[PDB]
């Protein structure tokens, strides 16, 4: 559980993203920073995580990881698809909360 | 199901035995020429086709031993597997570590001393903190480039070496390992139980476990004592003997009279029960064996009518007696 | 139009005749070294320069007596094109597959048989499931770049094996193949319409075709009965023999029978209209032929002259006899 | 018509999208879902299909076939130049109708 | 001190930024234009230097060095993001200046 | 003269492009359409041309050759930068014609 | 300022003089063995290092004779460049074009006539259209590196196919051609002075021209008549005879007797001017002479005087005289 | 701390003593062939494990005898660390220069003249401007891929041309140089201390300096004036006793008088002092000697003692006489 140095490539769609191994593994309980739920997406011809997805929505992803737990919707992307992308990538039920706060109604 | 029956090598399209015989300090020390090569027939006619040497077992005496021996019976070259480990090469300090000029240069004077063209997996016996990792990706690709081997693995690596290795060869366009050899018995399961099987999932590399009796102590022959002409009233064997002579062996005797009682009411003998349970799992692709004598080697190769006997409750009473299970 | 007739091989630069001449149950087996000579020699006075051969043929010996009359005769390398196929090379585990150590084992045998020193083309005789992919275009890919051969192709893959082999070598920066064998005649006809012109396009891979009169079946000499000296009398061939004496080779006969009388409408014979019908498409880039002695091959040779006589209405009436057109 | 598993990359003026085949022959009536069509666009130097197209709107192109059927005109891209961009890829009538019935005025 | 004519890759989380070296070294106060500040980011396998970091504030960043000294918050980012950005990578204080200055408030 | 089924890549600090050559000599009057003002722009080495400017106007600059003709701001950049940049690139007087058409003010 | 005044051939690092020696019609032909050796003996002594040969030319025997001539004399491998061509190779079908096959046959042919280990540069003699680039330049790449050859370049290709070759070569990371042999003479200025300085500045791609003189025509020898021994004389060259006795040579003589006045004027001979006028731009790297006897080498080596006294309004009276100059 | 001390050639594997001797004016000119073995032999039995050699050194009789001391001695090749250098060799104007021509004729003649199959390290002796660095980078990645060498290096190159090799090699997946030779004494003190480290902490390439006395200055035989059978008395030496004879000598007689002092009450010479002081600091992993007899050699051996001596206020009280300290 050190999660050092080691650098990380997730394939959003053609769209590459790095990172280090330590900025995912604060999260452990999510479906990046668990090994044994992200090792179905790993393709071993290109050393890299490949996900078929939404392609605006993982900056806010990564920034969730990157800024210690911010969520903060795109602009440019609805309601309902930034919240089946915060669904699927499994980031608990507290992000959800904040995001239900962020947006107003909730 | 594990001598005449073939399995893959990790995940590539080399097919061996799963029992192989090894060429530790039985060749060129303890035992003679045609005591060797009585081992190598009697292993060859029961359709093992792996065998296992170093550069440093001593000092190329069982490289040149193994040598005469194929030469002199005529085998095939494409029926046989050979392997060799390259870390020590003499007493300069060029001619040791993992760098390209000594890799090149061991590889060589190897294949000379073995009289052959290639061998088919050549091994890094052991990690090396002085050399970049891309250059040994780089030098491994080279002598594979070259015909002098086809293949390449690594020995008493952890797993963040050889993930960076197999980093580094995709990042380079390179050549990534296909094998791993671990110590693996009764009294050593941690590597292999927990830390392998994430590897062979991920990058598909197998494990050739070695040192299946624990230098003869899983096999029960010093509950007594020490009995002459075993390998530890050896010279240059002090160590194994003090770890006999220890009050944690005296709990080891214990244990493996219990687990004789459980061998000898399943039908069979202790060594067989040994031998048999590393294989249990399909994480493992082979077992190298060693042997002072004939009966001791047809002893061994006894363990494939007790492979299939091995349920899930015998698994259980000997993690029961045993009590060291890793936990996950 | 076929035979002294060129055109390149699939998209490739190597240009061979539309007929060629193949080593199988003949060579070494049924015929002797003299008819061979003598067969050898008619084609290439006619201007076939395409011979075709596997390892598992004969155990060799088609490949020894195919390297006899080469340096026999005293022909120039560069204007012959000689093909080998590898699969099968003997009893052991690790002598048959698609794997690195047996291709370059298997290649290796293969000219030192055929007192060669390169071969043009080097097939995959069929695929692989225990190898991985990489392994095999970085295996075939060593071997050319080594000088042991100049292309490669495959034999019996899919559609899918093809262009996961091609997607592995355009990612890997190797080398792609060229060409692949198929089995194509009157009562064989849905791979090669249905499924190959799409690789031709998308990929440039063609076909070179084998078994034209379906082992002497559409050649007409079976209705009466089995006739002696010939394929389905021979030992080891009842499966040929229980095809022919079934009952759909009575439907088979009297289709040939129609077929034979609008060959002798053309004016020409039933097997040179059978071997000209091959080639009538343009995804087709050769067909391999065989014969037993030299008046058989003197009458195969023949189907130059009745290919430019093909108009739609004789192909229209033969799919109307025939009856078993695909459908796209 | 198994589309198993196969991966296709799509370049579209320089900017790469990669998608798995079973998306795109959901809608075998389409452009890319049909490979009688989209094959004289294919790179066999480089295995990849080339359009020297408007580079925005396929964002929205590829999320038609990701999400099942959803149509969604990006902020940015005009009504003209998206309308042309659906009257090429060759979408359909229904298609068109639910960009006319999201855009409001249909 | 010339820097002429040597292009320098620089990598933010897997977004790739190209300049040649007399761009960077017009502002030798910074953390980009001194050769002692940016060389532990220096990564020796790939020839690049690499930044964890958020990737839509480094558009303004470099635009800052092109233009000669504007500053321009990007529309998207919010104002602490880029405050941020503007400390990490060590503008100055007159940058921050005409960042007030620009944004109203200040 | 004939332009005819080449591929050319433009880099645009670090932000690649591809076209087709018939594309680009619709103009032979610009930068780009012109063979002898843009080969100081060659990289040898990468077989590619090379600009150290502004990256979100050259969309636009490339849709002014797609399209035959039209001129169209992005909303994110500014009035300034976008006339120097197509200033730069040399379009023409009709084209500053139509930006200011299209603009209002003009 | 031509021979013995060193440049580099195109934008590489091999540096060669701008006069070079020509193994056409004259050796293995039209010239003795003994005249070939004086004729090479004086070129090399006056700092000529520059000469090249076909695989065409009288069927090798021009190879033989330049292969006999450098071993006899002794002369060192490292202060020589040879060059060779290669299309032609034989009468069978597989025996011609820009395959990988012929490629590797007609160089391995060439270096056995040559009784030489490798060549400087490697030409590909013209363009073939029924092979892809990519096989071509593989196939360049892979005798390089496996040291047959240094370098390799084009003859008569155009400038979409050598620009063609350069984006294969940097898309799959292969080797670049270096150079192009392009006619060159005072009535054949296109191609040299509109097409290759785009390819030269673009891409350096030098140019090493041929022909200065016409085959005899710029000489001035032809005014009279056909005097004997000459190469029109000669059999199997009609052509060269019937476009000096058309229309258009009788122009081209007048031409030719204004010319000569002007190059009187300066003190020098015609063939001196004809020589030293395509070497006045710095986008042609070298020219290959031709001779039949020892004079006509010597008068063609001083063209080196006559080269510095080559001012503007000389070459604007010489472009005012032949009235051909091609427009930009 | 300096011979029988090894450390890392850069960041490479290689691991050198820090002492070697070098093959300059002595070998094959100013001492006979007895005396060369004497001191190789010298060498040899303290630890020292580096030679370097030339080219251009007495016209390859360094080379000559170089390798004729090793096959009489019958020493291991895996124990030796052999260096030469190329830029110069011959009069021609092919054989100079570092295109791919004269590096791998130069290399292959080096080789012949050592009686060798490989070298450790081949340097490129000083930069070229007519030659691309792409063409170079590949010439050394094609001899080191071939056998002929191991690593390679640069000499009397600027920061601004390794770090343009270092990005060739890595644009092009080709390998990068590991060291750099540079001059470094107590009067040459500018490029190895303010220009090196920054590419020694960036990518790695270490230093290997040559001339520790400044040929014979700093060891103090030259204060009354030239002593017979020194370099300064040779033939070919001028500006040697010129730059003794002028008026910085002097100055620089008299600070070698005030460090004899300082040397003189440490304990030691002043050659030993002057040796160890340019091994104080980790960027420098070697330094090259030179001597005429073996009393000179026993006592330059004798700076490991002196090394550890070294404190700041000594390094300190050093830079405070010489006064010439670089500023950073
Ligand atoms: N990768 C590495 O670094 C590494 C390191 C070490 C070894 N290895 C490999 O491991 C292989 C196995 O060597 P190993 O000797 O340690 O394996 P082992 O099977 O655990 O050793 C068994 C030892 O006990 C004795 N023995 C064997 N069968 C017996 C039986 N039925 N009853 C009583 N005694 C028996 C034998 O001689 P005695 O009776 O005289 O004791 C034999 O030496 C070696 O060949 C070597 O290739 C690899
Ligand atoms: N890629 C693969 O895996 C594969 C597999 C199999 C074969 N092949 C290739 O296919 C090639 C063709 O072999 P094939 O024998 O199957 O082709 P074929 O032409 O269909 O076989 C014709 C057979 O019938 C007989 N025959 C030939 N001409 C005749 C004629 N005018 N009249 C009457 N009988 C005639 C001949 O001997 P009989 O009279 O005694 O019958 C001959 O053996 C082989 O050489 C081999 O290289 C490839
Ligand atoms: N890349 C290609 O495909 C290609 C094709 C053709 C040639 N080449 C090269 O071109 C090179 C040059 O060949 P070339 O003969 O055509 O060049 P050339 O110099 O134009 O031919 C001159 C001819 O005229 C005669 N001559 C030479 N000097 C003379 C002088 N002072 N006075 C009167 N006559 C003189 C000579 O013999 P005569 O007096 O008997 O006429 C000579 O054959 C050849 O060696 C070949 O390597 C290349
Ligand atoms: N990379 C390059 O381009 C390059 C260029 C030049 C040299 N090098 C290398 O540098 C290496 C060192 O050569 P170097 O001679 O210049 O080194 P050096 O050690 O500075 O030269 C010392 C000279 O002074 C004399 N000497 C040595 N020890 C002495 C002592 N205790 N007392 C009095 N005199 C002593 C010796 O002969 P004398 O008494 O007769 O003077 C010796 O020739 C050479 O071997 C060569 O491989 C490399």
């Amino acid at each position: 559980q050190d999660c050092c140095g080691e650098r990380v490539v997730i394939n959003i769609s053609g769209l590459r993203f790095e990172t280090q191994l330590k900025t995912l593994c604060q999260f452990p309980e999510t479906l990046l920073g668990d090994p044994k739920r992200r090792m179905r997406y790993f393709d071993p011809l290109r050393n890299e995580y490949f996900f078929d997805r939404n392609r605006p929505s993982f900056d806010a992803i990564l920034y969730y990881y990157q800024s210690g737990g911010r969520i903060r919707r795109p602009v440019n992307v609805p309601i309902d698809i930034f919240s089946e992308e915060i669904r699927f990538y499994q980031l608990g039920e507290e992000a959800m909360e904040k995001f239900r706060e962020d947006e107003g109604f909730l | 199901r594990q001598l005449q029956f073939y399995r893959n090598l990790g995940k590539s399209g080399l097919r061996v035995s799963c029992l192989g015989l090894g060429t530790w300090v039985t060749f060129g020390g303890q035992i003679t020429d045609e005591m060797a090569e009585q081992l190598m027939t009697l292993a060859y006619d029961n359709g093992i086709n792996l065998f296992d040497t170093a550069e440093v077992y001593a000092a190329g005496k069982a490289e040149v031993v193994l040598g005469n021996i194929i030469k002199k019976k005529g085998w095939r070259r494409s029926s046989l597997v050979i392997t060799t480990k390259i870390f020590w090469g003499g007493k300069a300090e060029t001619e040791r570590g993992l760098s390209r000029k000594h890799i090149i240069e061991g590889l060589k004077a190897s294949l000379e001393r073995l009289q052959l063209e290639y061998v088919d997996v050549v091994f890094a016996n052991r990690p090396d903190p002085n050399t970049p990792m891309e250059e040994t990706v780089r030098a491994m690709t080279h002598v594979i480039n070259q015909g002098m081997a086809m293949y390449w693995g690594t020995s008493r690596w952890s797993s963040m070496e050889i993930m960076e290795a197999y980093s580094v060869a995709r990042q380079f366009n390179l050549t990534p390992p296909i094998c791993e050899q671990a110590e693996y018995h009764m009294f050593q399961r941690e590597k292999v139980e927990v830390q392998l099987p994430e590897l062979f999932h991920k990058i598909g590399v197998g494990a050739m476990t070695w040192s299946p009796l624990a230098c003869g102590i899983v096999s029960g022959k010093y509950d007594s004592g020490i009995p002459p002409y075993s390998r530890a009233s050896l010279k240059g064997y002090q160590w194994l003997k003090d770890k006999i002579l220890s009050e944690e062996g005296r709990r080891q005797q214990a244990k493996l009279k219990e687990l004789q009682a459980i061998a000898e009411r399943l039908g069979c003998t202790l060594p067989q029960l040994a031998i048999a349970w590393c294989l249990r799992n399909e994480g493992v692709s082979s077992v190298l064996l060693g042997a002072s004598n004939a009966d001791q080697l047809m002893e061994n190769i006894g363990a494939i009518q007790v492979l299939p006997k091995l349920s899930s409750s015998i698994i259980h009473e000997i993690d029961s007696i045993l009590g060291n299970k890793p936990y996950s």
